[PDB]
C-alpha cells in the first residue's frame, strides 16, 4: 500500500552526477589510454555488467584504480560514463562506433541496443 | 505523488 | 542533441537497493537508538538535506558509524532509507507522525510535504 | 529512448 513520488530516481541520479561534478565521495579512477575518470564504483556497477563484476569480486572491489583494455577509446568512455549518471546519450555519427564498442565492453545492454538500431537505419 |  | 533512456534512472536506483539487501560497497551504519542500518553513503546525501551535510564535512565524511538524534524512531528511519532506495513510501495512518518528524530531521522536503497533506486530510 |  506503499505511495509513490515520480521524480525521486531521476532526482537521486542528478545529486548523483552534483557529487561526481564536484568530485565529492567518488571512490575509484577509471583509466582509458592517457585519460583518467573519477567515479563511484556503485553507480559504475549499477549501469554496467562489467564493472558490477569488478567490483563484486573480493579482490577488485578494494581497488582505487581500474585500467581498461587498451583497445577502449576515452570518447566513446566519457560520453558512457556521462550517459550513467544522466540517462543521456551523446550518440553521432563520428562516434557510434565507438560507443558500441565501448558498450558491448562495459555490458550496457540498453546501449548496445540503441546504436544497432541507429546504425541499421543508415 | 501516485499510487504505483 | 542527446537521446534519452526514460528507465535508466529507476534502473539504477533498484540496482542500488539490490547492492543494499545484499550488503555490497555500503560504506556506513546509521545507529537509531539500538537498531542499526547499513546503506552507502552517496545515496543517503543524494536523498537528505542532513545527510549531504553530514558527509560533506572533511572530519564527518570519513566516518563509518552515524548516531541519530535519541529522538529519532528507527521504524520511521526505516520507512524512509527504503523510500530513499525504491521511490515507495510506506505512509500508514499508525507511522505517519514519525515518518513526518524523521522526514523533517534528514530535511527530505518532498516526504515532508505529503506528510502534510495527508496529516491534513484526516 | 526518446527525445528528451
Ligand atoms: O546492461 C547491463 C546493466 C547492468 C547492471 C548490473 N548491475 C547490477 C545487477 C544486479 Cl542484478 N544487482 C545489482 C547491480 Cl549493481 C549488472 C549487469 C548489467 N547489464
Ligand atoms: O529535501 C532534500 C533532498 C536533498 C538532497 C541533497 N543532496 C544534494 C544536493 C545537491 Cl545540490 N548536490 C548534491 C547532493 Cl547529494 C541536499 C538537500 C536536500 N533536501
Ligand atoms: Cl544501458
Ligand atoms: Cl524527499
Amino acid at each position: 500500500s506503499c505511495i509513490q513520488f515520480t521524480r525521486h530516481a531521476s532526482d537521486v541520479l542528478l545529486n548523483l552526477n552534483r557529487l561526481r561534478s564536484r568530485d565529492i565521495l567518488t571512490d575509484v579512477v577509471i583509466v582509458v589510454s592517457r585519460e583518467q575518470f573519477r567515479a563511484h564504483k556503485t553507480v559504475l556497477m549499477a549501469c554496467s555488467g562489467l564493472f558490477y563484476s569488478i567490483f563484486t569480486d573480493q579482490l577488485k572491489c578494494n581497488l582505487s584504480v581500474i585500467n581498461l583494455d587498451p583497445e577502449i577509446n576515452p570518447e566513446g568512455f566519457c560520453i558512457l560514463l556521462d550517459f550513467m549518471y544522466t540517462s543521456r546519450l551523446n550518440l553521432r555519427e563520428g562516434n557510434i562506433m565507438a560507443v558500441m564498442a565501448t558498450a558491448m565492453y562495459l555490458q550496457m545492454e540498453h546501449v548496445v541496443d540503441t546504436c544497432r538500431k541507429f546504425i541499421k537505419a543508415s | 505523488w501516485v499510487i504505483p
